[PDB]
C-alpha cells in the first residue's frame, strides 16, 4: 500500500492537497496580501 | 471461369445490395465451396446459409468480396474463394488469386510493379521537378 | 470524361460530385493547370490582374453612381453634422407597408440605407460638392475599367504577349513603381489638393471647366523656380474658419500647422498637400537606385507572401492612424462609420497577414529548392526551426496563463464583493510614450513634455514648428489622439499580444514543418493541402501545411475580435463622455459580458418584436443570420466525412427504389464533401458568420445611441 | 487511381500485403539476393487509399507509400 | 413558504462567505434547489436527530455494500449459471425489490 | 566497422531516431542492403524499437 | 440627377460588359 | 504620483469604498438577532474589511479615479513590493520545482526501467532531487559553466530539412 | 421606376440564365 502511494495520481493529489491547503491556511491568518510591505 | 449460373445461397433479403451500378458497369462475384450448411454474415446485412455447392454471390465492390473472403478463411477455414469481375458490362475476369497463389505468399514469375530504387528521404525536391512531366515519387 | 474542369483532366475524369467542387477550388490556382509552361503562367497572371483592377474600378464607380443617383450628397454637404449619408435606395419587393415607412429615413420619400462606408466624408474633402461631380467620377471609372479590360485582352494577343524576361526584370520594376506608381502619383495627388481640394474648402469652386484659368496661390510659380518656397506658408486659416466657405479662409497651399481643424475635427487640407509633395520627392529619389534574392525572383509565392505581409502591415496602419488622426472632414463626428472603418480594415489586415504566412508555406513545399538554398538566411531559419517554434510556444503559454489568470483573479475578487483586491497594473511604459509625445496628463515630464528639452527647442536650426498644433489636440479631451488609458487597457494589450503571438505560432510552425516533421518526414511530396496520412503512426489528422493556416484563421478572428471588441467599448464611453464605464468594468471579464455585449445589444435585439419594427430590423435579422451560419460551420468542423458518406449511400438507395423518382438520374454520383473541403467549408461558414454577426451588432449598437 | 510505391527498405514481412482490403499488393521475388521478398503494387486501379498497408509496415518510416491521386468509382469506394 | 430551503454553510475565507446569503430566519447558507426539504417533510422528518441517524444509517449501508462487493468477488463468487437465471431474477425484483419496496414504504 | 552491441548514432534524416543514440542488435553477414539492426530505448509512433540501417547511416560513438 | 444621365451610364457600361466577355473568353482559351 | 495617481490614504474615492461596504453589511446585520451566530459572522466580516482597507492605506498603494489600488511595474524601488519582490519570490519556488524534476529525470533515466519510475516515485530519489532543487541558482551556474546543462544540436532528434 | 424592372432581372431572371449556362457547361463532354 505504501508502494501504491508512490504512484503518480495519489502522490500527485495529496501534494496538490498539501499545496492547496498551505495557501488556504496562509490566506486565513494573513488576508488580503496584494504587495510585499 | 465464373461458372455462371451457380446457386445463390438461401438468403432472401438485403436492401443494401447490388443496385443500378451493377447493370451499367462493373459488378463483382465471389465463388467458393462451403463444406457445411452454416450461417455466415454478408457485407450487406448478416445471414444467408452456405450451400454445399458451388456457392456464388454477386456483390457491389471488390472491397466487399475480399471482406467476405477474409471471413470464409477466418471463421470457416475455406480458403478456396474465387472472386471475379463480369463480362460485357464488366471488365476483367479472375481478379484473385491472380497468379493462383495467395498474395501474401511469394511466387516466382511475378514482376515488381510500382517499385522505387531508393528511400523516401532520397526523393527529390518538388522545386527540382517543377514545370515538368516527371513526378516527385516516380522513378 | 467531361470537359469541366478544363484546368485539370484528372478531376475531369472523376464521375462523382467532388469534380465540380474541386474544379471550382483548383481554378484560379493557375500553377496546377495542365500543360502550363512558365512563360504561359506569367502572362495569365498579368491579364488576371487587369480583370481584378477593372472590378475595383467598377466597384467604386458603383458607389459614386448610386450615391449621386439615390444618395443625399448635396443635402449632406449643406449640413454634415445632422444629415445621415444615404448608401442607396431599397428595392425589395417582399417589404410591407409599415416596413417601407420604417426605412424611408434620412428625409427621403423612398426606402434607403444609411451609409457607413465613409465615402461621403472622403469625396467631400477632395472637393466634390454636387451630384454632377460624383456622376463624372462614375463614368470615368467605367472607361478606366474598360481600359483595364481591353488591356488585359490586348496583352494576351501574340504580338503583345510580354516575354518571360520582362516579368522577372526586377530592378526595372522597383524603379518604375517607386518612381511612377508611387512617386509621380503622390506628386499628382498633391496637384489635386492644391488646385481643387484647398480651393473648394475655401468656398471657391474649381472644376475641369475653369481650372486652367484660376490660380491656386495669388502669385504662384514664380517663387517655386526662384527658390522663394516660403511664400506658400502665408496666412493660414483661422480657428474661426467654417469649412466650405470664404469666411476666415486664407491662401496658403503648403503648410506645417499640425493637429486638426477645430470645426471639422480633422486634418488641414493644406497640411495634407505638403505631406504628399514630400512623400513624392522621397519616392522619386529612391526610384533612381536600381543567393536569397534570386529565389525571391523565381517563386511567385514568395513575392506574394511578402506582398501580402507588406499590405497586411500597412492595412493595420491605416486603421490605427485613421481613428486617432482623422483625415476626412466630419468623419470623427459620425461615430458609426469610424467604428465601421476601423473594424473593416483590421479584419482585412488579419486575413492578409495570415495569408502572407499561407503563401510562404506554399513556397516552402512547392518552390523552395533546398539544394540551391544553402548557408543563407532562409536555410538557417529552417536549421533551428524547432528553437523558433518552441520559443513561440513558450511566449504564447507565458502570455496566456498570466493574462487569463489576472482576469480570472479579478472576476472572482469582484464577484465576492471586494473590488479593491483586484490586480491592476498601470500601463506606465505606454503612458511614458504619451508624455514623450506631449501628453501632459501623467506628468512624466521628459521629451516634448519638458519645455526646455532639446526635442522641443531644437537649437540646431529652430525647426520645431509642428509642436503648437499637435500639442493642442493631444491635450484637449475632444478627440482620439492618444486616448487616456488605465488598467483595463493593460490587460487587453497583453491579450492582443497573446493573439498576435499564438496566431504567428500556428503559421510559423505550419510553414517550418511544411516540408517535413518526425510524424511525416516526406510531407513535401504530398503538397500544401492533403487530407492526412491515415490512422497509422498514432493518427495524422490536420498534418498538412494548409490545415495549419486553417487553425490560424480561428486564432486571427479571435485576435481581431479582441482588438475590435476593445476599440469599440473604449470609444463608446469616449463618444458618450462617460469614460468611467470602460475604465472600471474592463478590468474583469464580467464587465465585458454585462456592460459591453448585453448592455449595447438592447436596441439591436429589438429591431423588430411583437409590437412593431424600427430602422434596425435589417441589422437584427442579419445578427440572427450571422449566428446561424456561424453555427452551421461547426457541423462541418465537428462531424467528419465518414458519417455523411454512409448516410448519403442510404439516400442513393432510396432514390433508385422509389417509383416516379427512379425515372430521373444524376449525372454526377452524389458523394460526401472531402476531408479538406469540409475544413474549408466549415471555416468559411464560421468566418463569414463571425464577421456578419459582429458587423450587424457594431453598426446597430453605435447608430442607436451615437 | 491512387499511386502506391514500394521503396527499397522493405524487409519482406508481408504485413502490408495482408492488410490491404482490396488485394492491391503481393510479394514478388527480389533479385538483389534471390532470397528475400519485396512488396509490389500490380493492381493500383483497385486501391481505395485506406492506407491500411502503411499502418502495418514495421520499418521506421514506411517502405510502401500511398500518394492519393485522381479519384474514380473504384477509388471512391462506391457501391453506386 | 417564506424561508428558503438552504444547506451547505461556506467557510469564512477570502470572500466566498458572501455566498452564505440571507436565506431565512436566523440562518446563512447556500439556498439549495434539490428538493430535500420537501422530501423529508413528506417522509415525516421533523427534527435533525432523525436526519442524523439516517446519515449514520446510510454510512453503514455504504459499508455493507462495500463489504458485499469484496465478499462476492474475492471470497464467495457466483458461477455463470447463477447470473443467467433471468426468470428467478425477474421474479425477485418484481416481488421483493419493487413490490415490498412499495409495500413497506406505504407502511 | 560496427560490431554487434556497439553504440551508434543514426545519420538517416528521415528516421525517428535521427541524431540519437542506439545500440546494435545484430549485423547480417550477407550482402543484403541495410543489414545493421539497431535497437533503441525510445519508441517511435508505431511503437517499434528496431530498424534496419546501412553502415553509412551509423557511426561509432563509444 | 437627370433621367437621361442614368441611361447614358447604362449605355457606357456595355463597353466594360463586352470587354469583360472578350477578356474572360480569352482567359479561358 | 507617477501616473496621476494620488496615494490611497489621500484618495477620497477609496474612503467611499469603505463607506458603502460596511453600510451594505450593517444593513445586512439589521435584520438578525444581536447575539446570534449570523450576527458574529457579519461582524467578523465587517472587521475583515477594516483590516483590508487600513492595510492598503499604510502600504503606500496608488489609487486612481475609481478608488482601487494600482501596481506600478517599471520596477522602481519605491514600488518594489508590487512585482519586483514577489517576482524574486516566485522564481526561486518555480526554479525549485524545475530543477528537482529535471534532476529527477536524469537520475531515473540511467537505470534499468526508467519508464516505471515516472509512474512510481522513488521517495529516496525524489528527496535527493529536492535537496538539489534548493540550490538551483548555484547548481545551474556550474552546470552551465561545465557544459552539461545543454546538448549540442547534433545529439538532439531533429526533423528532415 | 427602373429599380422595379431591374432588381427582378438580376435577382431572378439573370441568375436563372447563368445557372442554366453553367449547368450545361459542367455536364458536357467530348
Ligand atoms: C495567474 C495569475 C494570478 C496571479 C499573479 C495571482 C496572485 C495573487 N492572487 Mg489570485 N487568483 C487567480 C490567479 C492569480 N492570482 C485565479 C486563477 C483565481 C481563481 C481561483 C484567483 C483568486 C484569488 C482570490 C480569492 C485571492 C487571490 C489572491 C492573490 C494574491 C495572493 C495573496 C497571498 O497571500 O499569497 C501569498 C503566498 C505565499 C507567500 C506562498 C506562495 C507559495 C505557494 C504555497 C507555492 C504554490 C506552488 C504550487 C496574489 C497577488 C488573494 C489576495 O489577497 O488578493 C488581493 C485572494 O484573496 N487570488
Ligand atoms: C425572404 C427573404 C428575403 C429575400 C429573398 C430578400 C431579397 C432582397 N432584399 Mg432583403 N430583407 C429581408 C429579407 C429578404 N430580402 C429582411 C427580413 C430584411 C429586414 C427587414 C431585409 C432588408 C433589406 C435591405 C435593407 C435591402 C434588402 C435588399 C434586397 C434585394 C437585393 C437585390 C440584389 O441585389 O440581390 C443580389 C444579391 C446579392 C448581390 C448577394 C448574393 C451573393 C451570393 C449569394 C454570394 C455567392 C456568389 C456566388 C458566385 C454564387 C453564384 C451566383 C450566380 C449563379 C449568379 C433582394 C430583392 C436590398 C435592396 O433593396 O436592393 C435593391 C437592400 O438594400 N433587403
Ligand atoms: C503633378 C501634377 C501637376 C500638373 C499637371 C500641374 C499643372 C499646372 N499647374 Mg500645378 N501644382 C502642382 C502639381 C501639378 N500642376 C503641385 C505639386 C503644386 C504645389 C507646388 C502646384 C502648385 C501650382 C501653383 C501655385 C500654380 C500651378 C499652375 C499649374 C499650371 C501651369 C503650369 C506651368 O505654366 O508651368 C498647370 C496646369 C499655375 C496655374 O495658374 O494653374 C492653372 C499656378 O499658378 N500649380
Ligand atoms: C492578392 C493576394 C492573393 C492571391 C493572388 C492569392 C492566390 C491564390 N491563393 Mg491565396 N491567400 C490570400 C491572398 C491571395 N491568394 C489570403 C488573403 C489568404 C487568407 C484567407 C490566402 C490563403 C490561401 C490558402 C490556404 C490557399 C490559397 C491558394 C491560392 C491559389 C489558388 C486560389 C484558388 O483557386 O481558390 C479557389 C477560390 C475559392 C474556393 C473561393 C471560395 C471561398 C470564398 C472565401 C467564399 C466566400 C464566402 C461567401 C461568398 C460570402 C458571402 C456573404 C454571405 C453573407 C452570404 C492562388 C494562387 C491555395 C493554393 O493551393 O495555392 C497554391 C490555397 O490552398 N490562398
Ligand atoms: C476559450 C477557448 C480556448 C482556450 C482557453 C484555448 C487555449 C489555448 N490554445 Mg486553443 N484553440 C481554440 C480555443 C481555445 N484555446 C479553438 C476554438 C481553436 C481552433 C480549433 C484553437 C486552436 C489552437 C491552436 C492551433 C493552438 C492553440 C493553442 C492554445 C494555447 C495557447 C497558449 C496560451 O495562451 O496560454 C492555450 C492553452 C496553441 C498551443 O497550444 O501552443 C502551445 C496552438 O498552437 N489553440
Ligand atoms: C444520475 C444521478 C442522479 C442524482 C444525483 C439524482 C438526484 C436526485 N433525485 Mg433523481 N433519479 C435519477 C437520477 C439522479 N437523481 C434517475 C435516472 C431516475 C429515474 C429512475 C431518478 C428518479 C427520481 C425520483 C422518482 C425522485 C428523484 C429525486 C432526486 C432528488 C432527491 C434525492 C433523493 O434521495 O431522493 C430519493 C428518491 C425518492 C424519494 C423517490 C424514489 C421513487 C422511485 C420511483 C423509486 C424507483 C427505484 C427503482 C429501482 C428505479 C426504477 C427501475 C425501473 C426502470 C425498472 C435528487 C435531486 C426525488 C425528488 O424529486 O426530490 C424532491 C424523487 O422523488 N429521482
Ligand atoms: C427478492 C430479493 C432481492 C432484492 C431486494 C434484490 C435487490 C437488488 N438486486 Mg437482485 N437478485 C436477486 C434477488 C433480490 N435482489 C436474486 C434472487 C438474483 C439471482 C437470480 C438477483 C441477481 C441480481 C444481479 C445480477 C444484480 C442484482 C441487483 C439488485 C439491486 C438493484 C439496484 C437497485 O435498484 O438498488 C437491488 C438491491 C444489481 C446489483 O446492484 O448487484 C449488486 C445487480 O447487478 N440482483
Ligand atoms: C408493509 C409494511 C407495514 C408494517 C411493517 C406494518 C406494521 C404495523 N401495522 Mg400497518 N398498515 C400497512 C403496512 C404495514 N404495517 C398497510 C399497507 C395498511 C393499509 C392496509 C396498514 C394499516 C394498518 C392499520 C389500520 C393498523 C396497522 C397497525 C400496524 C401495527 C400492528 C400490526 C401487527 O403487528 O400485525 C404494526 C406496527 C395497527 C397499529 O397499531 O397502528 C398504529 C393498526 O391499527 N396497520
Ligand atoms: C432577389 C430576387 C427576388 C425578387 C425581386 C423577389 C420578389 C418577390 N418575391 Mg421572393 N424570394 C426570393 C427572391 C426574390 N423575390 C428568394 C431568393 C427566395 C427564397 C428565400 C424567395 C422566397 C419567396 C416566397 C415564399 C414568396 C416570395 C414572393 C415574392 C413577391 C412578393 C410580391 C408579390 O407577390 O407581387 C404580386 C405579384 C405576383 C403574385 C405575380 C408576380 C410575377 C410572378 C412571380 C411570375 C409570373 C409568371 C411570369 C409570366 C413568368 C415567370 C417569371 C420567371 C420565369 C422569371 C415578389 C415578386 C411571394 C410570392 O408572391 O411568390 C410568387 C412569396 O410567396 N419570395
Ligand atoms: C527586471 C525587471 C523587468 C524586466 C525584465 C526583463 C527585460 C527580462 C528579460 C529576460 C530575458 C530576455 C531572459 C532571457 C533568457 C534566455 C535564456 C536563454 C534562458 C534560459 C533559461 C534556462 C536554460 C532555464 C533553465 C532552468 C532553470 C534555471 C531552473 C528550472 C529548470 C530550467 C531547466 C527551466 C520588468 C520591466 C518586467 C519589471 C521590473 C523588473
Ligand atoms: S480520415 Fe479523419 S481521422 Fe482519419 S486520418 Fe483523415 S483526418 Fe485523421
Amino acid at each position: 500500500f505504501s508502494k501504491y502511494l508512490s504512484t503518480a495520481p495519489v502522490i500527485g493529489t495529496l501534494t496538490a492537497f498539501f499545496l492547496a491547503g498551505l495557501l488556504i491556511e496562509i490566506n486565513r491568518f494573513n488576508p488580503d496580501l496584494l504587495v510585499y510591505p | 471461369t465464373l461458372n455462371l449460373n451457380a446457386p445463390t445461397p438461401i438468403f432472401g433479403g438485403s436492401t443494401g445490395g447490388l443496385l443500378r451500378k451493377a447493370e451499367v458497369e462493373e459488378f463483382y462475384s465471389i465463388t467458393w465451396t462451403g463444406k457445411s450448411e452454416t450461417v455466415f454474415e454478408l457485407p450487406t446485412g448478416g445471414a444467408a446459409i452456405m450451400r454445399a455447392g458451388e456457392n456464388l454471390l454477386r456483390l457491389a465492390r471488390k472491397e466487399q468480396c475480399i471482406a467476405l473472403g477474409a471471413q470464409l478463411k477466418d471463421k470457416f477455414k475455406i480458403t478456396d474463394y474465387k472472386i471475379y469481375r463480369v463480362y460485357p458490362s464488366g471488365e476483367v475476369q479472375f481478379l484473385h488469386p491472380k497468379d493462383g497463389v495467395f498474395p501474401e505468399k511469394v511466387n516466382p514469375g511475378r514482376v515488381a510493379v510500382g517499385s522505387n530504387k531508393r528511400r523516401i528521404g532520397q526523393n527529390p525536391d518538388p522545386a527540382k521537378l517543377k514545370f515538368k512531366g516527371q513526378e516527385t515519387f516516380d522513378s | 470524361g467531361t470537359k469541366f474542369p478544363k484546368a485539370s483532366q484528372a478531376l475531369a475524369q472523376d464521375p462523382t460530385t467532388r469534380r465540380i467542387w474541386y474544379g471550382i477550388a483548383t481554378a484560379n490556382d493557375f500553377e496546377t493547370n495542365d500543360g502550363i509552361t512558365e512563360e504561359n503562367l506569367y502572362q495569365k497572371i498579368f491579364a488576371s490582374h487587369f480583370g481584378h483592377l477593372a472590378i475595383i474600378f467598377l466597384w467604386t464607380s458603383g458607389n459614386l453612381f448610386h450615391v449621386a443617383w439615390q444618395g443625399n450628397f448635396e443635402q449632406w454637404v449643406k449640413d454634415p453634422l445632422n444629415t445621415r449619408p444615404i448608401a442607396h435606395a431599397i428595392s425589395d419587393p417582399h417589404f410591407g407597408q409599415r416596413a417601407i415607412e420604417a426605412f424611408s429615413q434620412a428625409g427621403a420619400s423612398s426606402p434607403v440605407n444609411i451609409s457607413y462606408s465613409g465615402v461621403y466624408q472622403w469625396w467631400y474633402t477632395q472637393g466634390m460638392r454636387t451630384n454632377e461631380e460624383l456622376y463624372n467620377g462614375a463614368i470615368f471609372l467605367l472607361i478606366l475599367s474598360a481600359l483595364s479590360l481591353f488591356a488585359g485582352w490586348l496583352h494576351l494577343q501574340p504580338k503583345f504577349r510580354p516575354n518571360l524576361s520582362w516579368f522577372k526584370n526586377a530592378e526595372s520594376r522597383l524603379n518604375h513603381h517607386l518612381g511612377g506608381l508611387f512617386g509621380t502619383s503622390s506628386l499628382a495627388w498633391t496637384g489635386h489638393i492644391v488646385h481643387v481640394a484647398i480651393p473648394e474648402s475655401r468656398g471657391q469652386h474649381v472644376g475641369w471647366d475653369n481650372f486652367l484659368q484660376v490660380a491656386p496661390h495669388p502669385a504662384g510659380l514664380q517663387p517655386f523656380f526662384t527658390g522663394n518656397w516660403g511664400v506658400y506658408t502665408e496666412n493660414p486659416d483661422t480657428a474661426n474658419h467654417v469649412f466650405g466657405s470664404s469666411d476666415g479662409a486664407g491662401t496658403a497651399i503648403l503648410t506645417f500647422l499640425g493637429g486638426f481643424h477645430p470645426q471639422t475635427q480633422s486634418l488641414w487640407l493644406t497640411d495634407i498637400a505638403h505631406h504628399h509633395l514630400a512623400i513624392a520627392v522621397l519616392f522619386i529619389v529612391a526610384g533612381h537606385m536600381y543567393g536569397l534574392y534570386d529565389t525571391v525572383n523565381n517563386s511567385l509565392h514568395f513575392q506574394l507572401g511578402l506582398a501580402l505581409a507588406a499590405l497586411g502591415v500597412i492595412t493595420s496602419l491605416v486603421a490605427q492612424h485613421m481613428y486617432s488622426i482623422p483625415p476626412y472632414a466630419y468623419l470623427a463626428r459620425d461615430f458609426t462609420t469610424q467604428a465601421a472603418l476601423y473594424t473593416h480594415h483590421q479584419y482585412i489586415a488579419g486575413f492578409l497577414m495570415v495569408g502572407a504566412f499561407a503563401h510562404g508555406a506554399i513556397f516552402l513545399v512547392r518552390d523552395y529548392d533546398a539544394e540551391q538554398n544553402k548557408n543563407n538566411v532562409l536555410a538557417r531559419i529552417i536549421d533551428h526551426k524547432e528553437a523558433i517554434i518552441s520559443h513561440l510556444s513558450w511566449v504564447s503559454l507565458f502570455l496566456g496563463f498570466h493574462t487569463l489568470g489576472l482576469y480570472v483573479h479579478n472576476d472572482v475578487v469582484q464577484a465576492f464583493g471586494t473590488p479593491e483586491k483586484q490586480i491592476l497594473i498601470e500601463p506606465v511604459f505606454a503612458q511614458w510614450i504619451q508624455s514623450v509625445h506631449g501628453k501632459s496628463l501623467y506628468g512624466f515630464e521628459v521629451l516634448l513634455n519638458n519645455a526646455d528639452s532639446i526635442t522641443r527647442v531644437a537649437p540646431g536650426s529652430a525647426q520645431p514648428i509642428w509642436l503648437p498644433g499637435w500639442l493642442d489636440a493631444i491635450n484637449s479631451g475632444n478627440n482620439s489622439l492618444f486616448l487616456t488609458i488605465g488598467p483595463g487597457d493593460f490587460l487587453v494589450h497583453h491579450a492582443i499580444a497573446l493573439g498576435l503571438h499564438t496566431t504567428t505560432l500556428i503559421l510559423v510552425k505550419g510553414a517550418l514543418d511544411a516540408r517535413g516533421s518526425k510524424l511525416m518526414p516526406d510531407k513535401k511530396d504530398f503538397g500544401y493541402s492533403f487530407p492526412c496520412d491515415g490512422p497509422g503512426r498514432g493518427g495524422t489528422c490536420d498534418i498538412s501545411a494548409w490545415d495549419a493556416f486553417y487553425l490560424a484563421v480561428f486564432w486571427m478572428l479571435n485576435t481581431i475580435g479582441w482588438t475590435t471588441f476593445y476599440w469599440h467599448w473604449k470609444h463608446l464611453g469616449v463618444w458618450q463622455g462617460n469614460v468611467a464605464q470602460f475604465n472600471e468594468s474592463s478590468t474583469y471579464l464580467m464587465g465585458w459580458f454585462r456592460d459591453y455585449l448585453w448592455l449595447n445589444s438592447s436596441q439591436l435585439i429589438n429591431g423588430y418584436n411583437p409590437f412593431g419594427m424600427n430602422n434596425l430590423s435589417v441589422w437584427a435579422w442579419m445578427f440572427l443570420f450571422g449566428h446561424l451560419i456561424w453555427a452551421t460551420g461547426f457541423m462541418f468542423l465537428i462531424s467528419w466525412r465518414g458519417y455523411w458518406q454512409e448516410l448519403i449511400e442510404t439516400l442513393v438507395w432510396a432514390h433508385e427504389r422509389t417509383p416516379l423518382a427512379n425515372l430521373v438520374r444524376w449525372k454526377d454520383k452524389p458523394v460526401a464533401l472531402s476531408i479538406v473541403q469540409a475544413r474549408l467549408v466549415g471555416l468559411a461558414h464560421f468566418a463569414v458568420g463571425y464577421i456578419v454577426t459582429y458587423a450587424a451588432f457594431l453598426i446597430a449598437s453605435t447608430a442607436s445611441k451615437f | 487511381a491512387h499511386t502506391v510505391k514500394i521503396y527499397d527498405t522493405c524487409i519482406g514481412c508481408t504485413q502490408c500485403v495482408r492488410a490491404c482490403p482490396t488485394d492491391v499488393l503481393e510479394m514478388v521475388p527480389w533479385d538483389g539476393c534471390r532470397a528475400n521478398q519485396i512488396a509490389s503494387a500490380p493492381r493500383t486501379e483497385d486501391c481505395v487509399g485506406c492506407k491500411r498497408c502503411e499502418s502495418a509496415c514495421p520499418t521506421d518510416f514506411l517502405s510502401i507509400r500511398v500518394y492519393l491521386g485522381a479519384e474514380t468509382t473504384r477509388s471512391m469506394g462506391l457501391g453506386y | 413558504t417564506t424561508i428558503k430551503p438552504s444547506a451547505q454553510v461556506v467557510w469564512p475565507i477570502v470572500g466566498q462567505e458572501i455566498l452564505n446569503g440571507d436565506v431565512g430566519g436566523g440562518f446563512q447558507g447556500i439556498q439549495i434547489t434539490s428538493g430535500l426539504f420537501q422530501m423529508w417533510r413528506a417522509s415525516g422528518i421533523t427534527t435533525e436527530l432523525q436526519l442524523y441517524v439516517t446519515a449514520i444509517g446510510a454510512l453503514v449501508m455504504a459499508a455493507l455494500m462495500l463489504f458485499a462487493g469484496w465478499f462476492h468477488y474475492h471470497k464467495a463468487a457466483p458461477k455463470l449459471e447463477w447470473f443467467q437465471n433471468a426468470e428467478s431474477m425477474m421474479n425477485h425484483h418484481l416481488g421483493g425489490l419493487f413490490g415490498l419496496g412499495s409495500l413497506s414504504w406505504a407502511g | 566497422m560496427v560490431q554487434r552491441g556497439s553504440k551508434v548514432r543514426i545519420l538517416r534524416k528521415e528516421s525517428y531516431w535521427y541524431q540519437e543514440i542506439g545500440t546494435v542488435a545484430s549485423i547480417d553477414q550477407s550482402g543484403i542492403k541495410y543489414p545493421v539492426i539497431v535497437r533503441f530505448e525510445k519508441v517511435n509512433y508505431s511503437n517499434v524499437n528496431s530498424n534496419n540501417f546501412s553502415l553509412d547511416e551509423v557511426v561509432e560513438v563509444e | 440627377l437627370a433621367d437621361g444621365q442614368i441611361f447614358t451610364a447604362l449605355a457606357v457600361a456595355l463597353v466594360p460588359g463586352i470587354l469583360a466577355l472578350r477578356l474572360a473568353l480569352e482567359l479561358y482559351k | 504620483d507617477v501616473a496621476g495617481l494620488i496615494p490611497c490614504s489621500q484618495s477620497d474615492a477609496f474612503e467611499r469604498r469603505l463607506k458603502n461596504t460596511t453600510q451594505r453589511l450593517e444593513n445586512r446585520l439589521k435584520k438578525y438577532e444581536p447575539g446570534s451566530a449570523p450576527a458574529e459572522a457579519l461582524q467578523k466580516q465587517i472587521d475583515k474589511t477594516q483590516q483590508r482597507f487600513d492595510k492598503y492605506r499604510n502600504s503606500g498603494l496608488l489609487c486612481g479615479a475609481d478608488g482601487l489600488p494600482h501596481l506600478i511595474t517599471d520596477g522602481r524601488w519605491s514600488h518594489a513590493g508590487e512585482f519586483t519582490i514577489p517576482g524574486l519570490l516566485f522564481l526561486y519556488i518555480a526554479g525549485f520545482i524545475g530543477w528537482s524534476g529535471r534532476s529527477y529525470l536524469q537520475a531515473v533515466a540511467a537505470s534499468d526501467n526508467s519508464t516505471e519510475k515516472e509512474i512510481i516515485i522513488d521517495i529516496p530519489v525524489a528527496l535527493q532531487s529536492v535537496s538539489k532543487g534548493f540550490v538551483w541558482p548555484l547548481a545551474a551556474l556550474q552546470e552551465f559553466s561545465s557544459g552539461k546543462l545543454t546538448a549540442r544540436d547534433e545529439e538532439i532528434t531533429i526533423s528532415p530539412r | 421606376n427602373l429599380p422595379s424592372i431591374l432588381v427582378p432581372m438580376v435577382g431572378i431572371v439573370l441568375p436563372a440564365i447563368v445557372m442554366a449556362l453553367l449547368f450545361v457547361y459542367i455536364e458536357t463532354d467530348e
